[PDB]
DNA sequence: GACCCAGT
DNA sequence: GGGTTGGGGGAAGCACTGGGTC
């Protein structure tokens, strides 16, 4: 419904956010800078960070994977199955579904009903406007400065060479004229302890933002312009899309790197209505600050349920001891 | 005079200036982005008043209401308490919004951002009534995502403060229109968004290197009679 | 005191146009001048008349036309013609504007036309902007000839660039120093010495020019310019114009600082000079992938970088002089 | 600094004039972090003294000079109170850095 | 049909993943920095590791060997039989079939209908422009955290010099300029309680990315290009390609190193559907994590098939005590 | 502190020349050991060759080797019992073996 | 929206 | 301990959707 997950992740030796390889041979991994407070001053370090676009793309990938399980897989665009993510264009008005059905762009009511991918991440149509805000938002995957405080150095960038062997008509090796594909390139993999934070907005699934409520009987109720039974199924299709994140399906080079992924600690809040995000998995004061933010939301009248994984988070909060992401989802799918 | 001060500890920036290939970003968040982030919070929280056919007028009416409940054109100012640093990111920005060039036309653009550790946001009002004071207090929080849909911001707290004419040098941003006596630092800031004007603001950023790095330190401009104190660290606010 | 106004458009374009003001006032004198930084405005404070400013521009453009016509619709091989220029349409359009002022500035007439800025002087330019919905046609960023001519003069002389083609593809890396706290005629004129005219290396032996962060070291190695950065403060801004497979696009754009690199080279090339350049050139040419570990250790003071590069380079060929080893521990201690 | 008189011996096992080419000890001493492998790695380098003694005589140059014990204790007395990796690497990396030199004494 | 295998391996005495070049003496082993605790903060420690590229290449090598015995083995690339992983490199517009035929390069499905290599490890078509996502994802091989915590990283690398006896016909080895290509090179060998987390996605075999479904009567039916019996045989061959992974065919240099192996604790999950990946064995306290990943996921409505070895689990789920990996894949090929 | 140099001087006479005695096995076993028990075994094996070297040096013209003082035996004995963890055991295992190779003036 | 271009 | 060899050559990113004009 309204779930905010965050925490710290320990993944190392992973090739994420490379520089392509159009002509550059040494494929150096992206390098970032972070500031950290020490000895009454601020210092920076050349440490890699992963953008959240990888996280959003993997959410899109997992959405269709968990959407094809239910018999409601008809309502899905063809481009979603090929991992396109273009969402129409400046002049594209018709839609390409799995069965080839045509969709007319007039309002979100006839779009979020016949199509499901266009609602989770939104779309745009400059010909007729009608822009849809992405319901799912990702965060940049960057290493915490606690790791820098305990390291403040070291290479932490594993540069390994990889070779692509090639054969001729009989097993010969060419240099520049025999028509060979022999190549010897480099790959840098990143290490360290990073942080993650994902927000989900399942309350707008099937409810247009322009008219969120019905408002014809003096009783504001959600304007579910789609069928409720399949709306509930769509809830889980996006809720389980974050399960592959907590398993290793992050970034690229999964066939050759497959990051060594295991979450050490996380905190989440689940609620029926809109709720603030707790903290990014970066700052050292990411526990007690959350201990504050909860009491900053309970006094406002929010029925927030806190789920904790490998964190005490004090004792007054009625948090639930979570041991993995899957039972968190299982405890969220009911509501 | 009441000032609503909140804290946003978001690592990486989200705003991108008018640029192609590279995506230059502001050193401090633009007022237009903050206006949009606060306006979008009133729709999903209070949908019984924001009734619109589409998003285009939905944003316009919210911005009009925000400007109406505002003292002047200046929307909102920010205060950095951490050394900003200009990072470097390489993202995918597909170019398929023209009448042609098939459907899949995507290449890599360097959409780089800015990193900070601590930041304050000070909204200004004209002593509003109580019945909407709580509504705006609740709306100040719940700012999960700012700028674009790839970086998340996490609010920390929200409280009202009085100026009381305390002695403290200016810390938040201020427009460069009549302030000359206040090393000076002004850029295009775009306080007012457009939906189919451009004012210049003074930004408290200065580069100081001690022995290794330059970052962006504090310029400590001359003291302004208006200021607000919080958590011991008092900061100077410019009020017209 | 005149305080020539400088328009604010782009943090990088304004750097080029305002920082190129000095090359004209030097030709016209302008004693007791200064440049007050503003982050992006970078305003010049000089007590000189406006008349000599055009006398500076006419001499600068005479030098530009002398350089252009010497080499070879006519396309030269200079910085402003084909060196840093990645687009061929600007190979002849840009010089045409430069000579156009010869019909405008010589007889004391102000500019009336307005040209289109290419991507080389300002990377934020392009063809597809976003205003409210969708994109547009052409380049909405249109720059007046007055500010247009003031950028190339500062670009050719002051900011260096490195070009490495390798046939069809082409990599162009542009570096420039931007003052951030104070600057005077001593520093801005010294930065002019860093420019590499005709940096066309090609062949295959000189492949070490791969990556911008590695090409900057090679550019800096053979230029033992002024070392005032040990007491001053300056920032390096760099951008790339990749043309892999005749595909003009920018794929690398990072912001770094040059002061620590200044200090590193200043503390390295002090005990001896004959062997330091030989050592670094050998590690750069042979240890292509290893010199990245050396360059990365400079902006973060990484201890393992000072060893990994040497380990990877010694296996192929390294002189490994004695006096230079004591130079590293001077930074280390 | 008790370094110039010990780095030249470490350089004896990398130079081309002595073709034995044992980088394992240099790799071990370069990646020494906590308390012990720094003292263990230098043992391997200091053990291969005969090698150099015979190899210098096999070509004509005088035998290499073995570092004096007048300053070896400076490492043991310094590694004790510098237990943390904050400043221990600060000299452990320099120990391996001084191993990559030429010291042309065998023409 | 997605299957996840994750577990440990006492892999030692191996010169796998070596950084060296023709003009580069002392061929040394790959070292990857990792994050551990060591009863203190999240410190960083050096340790040798193995790349997932290798594992992917050796999975290809095993897959082609096990696909030779299949009656449909003729439908494979000729270069694949040559133990070469160059699937549509640069320099050619088409590949060569095993029988000597070629492959046409417009449609994605027609590439994999007569070829079982791009349908099992992906491909790239530079000149044409199309591409396919990979099927099998291999993880890096890293040792257990507690193994390097207890030994606090004592070298863990053994460098052995090797040489040859290239003596001339006369029976003398004199000068280099003489013509004796004989020399001393060093190889680095490592040990540790390594771990792997290989995953296979057999639900995408024979499914082109452009047109994965047909929906001719508007029904859930992925667009398969090959015969269902052929698809079953290819899936069985892919599953059988897992035995050489633990059978010692982890990496190259088996002619001179051939690392020692033993079947440690393993966990395999497969239920013929979208399944999350397992937890890697690099972390010492991962077993308890496996007691929470699939504990309630079974109650979600998935008929998760779990096969475990050398672990008692939480003695509450239907975890089959499989003997070895060959029985594990035998239990997987019987449900497809 | 103080006894390390004295024991290293004794260990130097086993690896230096002008003695026709080269036994690296024991000095290798002392340093790169794994368990505390074999440390004293290696120390005994190194120390056993005291009388055979205390007499040949003067016959060859070299000054007699200085036998380590018995007080240092007390220190090396009393240092090892309280330190049983292998974390900081290898450092002392190699500290005394390091001084075996040095520039001691055995035969001036 | 169809045109443009380079040298060792 | 007393001599012979220290890499050897080959590869060390192709294609791929170029972005400006007019």
């Amino acid at each position: 419904m309204y779930v905010r997950i965050s925490g710290r992740i320990r993944l190392n030796a992973h090739s994420l956010n490379a520089q392509g390889g159009g002509g550059t041979n040494y494929i150096e991994i992206t390098k970032t800078k972070v500031t950290v407070r020490t000895e009454n001053g601020w210092t920076v370090v050349e440490v890699p960070a992963i953008t959240g676009n990888m996280l959003k793309h993997w959410h899109f990938v997992g959405f269709v994977d968990y959407f094809k399980t239910t018999p409601y897989g008809v309502n899905l665009t063809e481009r979603a199955l090929r991992y396109n993510g273009t969402r129409f264009g400046q002049g594209e008005t018709t839609a390409t579904k799995a069965n080839g059905a045509t969709v007319q762009l007039n309002d979100e009511a006839t779009i979020i009903k016949e199509l499901a991918d266009a609602d989770v991440h939104g779309f745009l149509a400059p010909k007729t406007g009608r822009r849809r805000v992405s319901l799912v938002k990702a965060s940049f995957i960057l290493p915490t400065e606690d790791f820098i405080k305990e390291v403040e150095g070291e290479r932490l960038i594993t540069a390994i060479k990889h070779n692509r062997v090639d054969v001729d008509e009989k097993g010969a090796i060419g240099s520049s004229k025999e028509g060979t594909a022999q190549m010897l390139f480099s790959r840098e993999y990143a290490t360290g302890l990073y942080g993650f934070s994902i927000v989900l907005d399942l309350g707008l699934v099937g409810i247009p933002q322009g008219l969120p409520v019905k408002f014809e009987e003096n009783q504001p109720r959600p304007n579910i312009v789609i069928d409720p039974n399949e709306r509930k199924a769509r809830i889980e299709s996006a809720l389980k899309a974050l399960i592959p994140m907590l398993s290793g399906y992050i970034g690229a080079n999964l066939a050759r790197s497959f990051p060594v992924f295991k979450v050490e600690e996380l905190v989440a809040i689940a609620s029926e209505g809109p709720i603030p995000a707790l903290v990014h998995g970066f700052y050292e004061d990411y526990i007690e600050a959350n201990r504050s933010i909860i009491k900053n939301a309970r006094a406002l009248g929010f029925n927030i349920e806190v789920f904790t994984y490998n964190v005490d988070l004090g004792e007054d909060i009625e948090a639930t001891k979570v041991s993995s992401v899957e039972e968190l989802v299982a405890n969220l799918v009911k509501m | 005079m009441d000032i609503l001060l909140v804290c946003l500890r978001f690592p990486f920036f989200s705003v991108a200036k008018r640029s192609y290939q590279v995506r230059t970003s502001f050193l401090l968040p633009p007022p237009s982005a903050l206006k949009g982030a606060l306006a979008k919070g009133l729709i999903l929280l209070k949908p019984e008043k924001y009734a619109s056919s589409s998003l285009d007028e939905a944003a316009l009416k919210a911005i009009k209401e925000i400007e109406s409940k505002l003292v002047d054109i200046k929307a909102v100012s920010v205060a950095p308490l951490s050394p900003l640093i200009r990072n470097a990111f390489l993202l995918k920005r597909l170019r398929n919004l023209e009448s042609g060039s098939n459907a899949e036309k995507s290449d890599a653009m360097r959409r780089e951002y800015t990193f900070t550790r601590e930041l304050l946001v000070a909204y200004i009002f004209k002593n509003l009534t109580q019945e909407e004071k709580n509504l705006y207090l609740k709306a100040a929080m719940l700012i999960d995502v700012i700028g674009d849909t790839e970086s998340l911001a996490t609010p920390v707290w929200a409280s009202f403060v009085k100026p009381e004419d305390k002695k403290a040098p200016l810390a938040f941003s201020a427009p460069y229109t009549e302030i000359y006596s206040l090393r000076m630092y002004i850029e295009k800031m775009r306080v007012s968004p457009e939906y189919s004007q451009e004012e210049i603001f003074y930004l408290p950023i200065e580069e100081r290197r001690y022995k290794r790095i330059v970052y962006y330190a504090r310029i400590y401009p001359p003291e302004v009679e208006k200021a607000l104190t919080v958590d011991g660290e008092v900061l100077g606010i410019w009020i017209p | 005191f005149n305080e020539f106004k400088t328009p604010q458009i782009d943090p990088i374009f304004d750097l080029y146009v305002a920082y190129g003001y000095v090359v004209s006032l030097i030709r016209g004198g302008a004693k007791e001048a200064t440049l007050i930084p503003h982050g992006a405005s970078y305003l010049i404070q000089t007590d000189v008349s406006n008349e000599e400013f055009r006398h500076g521009l006419v001499d600068a453009l005479s030098s530009m036309l002398s350089l252009h016509i010497a080499l070879a619709k006519l396309v030269s091989d200079a910085d402003f013609s084909a060196g840093a220029n990645i687009n061929n349409v600007y190979w002849d359009s840009v010089p045409r504007n430069l000579e156009k002022l010869m019909k405008d500035l010589e007889k004391k007439r102000s500019v009336k036309g307005t040209a289109t800025i290419p991507i080389t002087l300002m990377p934020s330019a392009g063809k597809y902007m976003l205003k409210h919905f969708g994109v547009q046609g052409g380049n909405p960023i249109k720059v007046d000839l007055l500010n247009y001519a003031l950028a190339w003069v500062g670009f050719h002389y002051y900011t260096p660039y490195i070009k490495y083609a390798k046939g069809d593809t082409t990599w162009i890396h542009i570096y420039q120093i931007a003052p951030v706290e104070e600057v005077d005629m001593i520093s801005i004129l010294s930065l002019k010495d860093l420019k590499m005219h005709l940096p066309h290396y090609y062949e295959s032996n000189l492949d070490f020019l791969i990556n911008r962060r590695l090409a900057l070291l090679y550019h800096l190695l053979h230029s033992e310019a002024l070392e005032l950065f040990t007491e001053k403060e300056f920032v390096i801004h760099s951008y790339t114009l990749e043309r892999s497979g005749n595909n003009q696009a920018i794929r690398s754009f990072e912001e770094e600082e040059i002061g620590k690199l200044m200090d590193f080279l200043w503390k390295l090339k002090r005990r001896d000079f004959y062997h330091a350049i030989k050592f670094i050139d050998d590690l750069l040419k042979k240890a292509t992938e290893g010199a990245l570990a050396l360059i990365d250790a400079i902006m973060n003071e990484r201890l393992e970088g000072f060893y990994t590069a040497l380990k990877l380079g010694k296996k192929a060929g390294v002189v490994s002089s004695r006096e230079i080893v004591a130079a590293l521990e001077d930074i280390i201690c | 600094g008790w370094i110039r008189n010990i780095g030249r011996y470490l350089s004896y096992l990398v130079d081309d004039t002595f073709e034995e080419y044992a980088y394992d000890v240099v790799d071990g001493i370069a990646k020494a972090r906590t308390q012990e492998e720094l003292l263990e790695g230098v043992y391997k380098a200091l053990r291969l003294a005969p090698k150099l003694k015979k190899k210098a005589e096999s070509k004509g140059c005088p035998p290499p000079r073995i570092p004096s014990p007048e300053d070896i204790e400076a490492l043991e007395e310094k590694v004790e109170q510098l237990s943390n990796p904050k400043d221990l690497r600060k000299l452990a990396v320099s120990l391996a850095l001084w191993a990559f030199a030429s010291w042309n004494n065998c023409p």
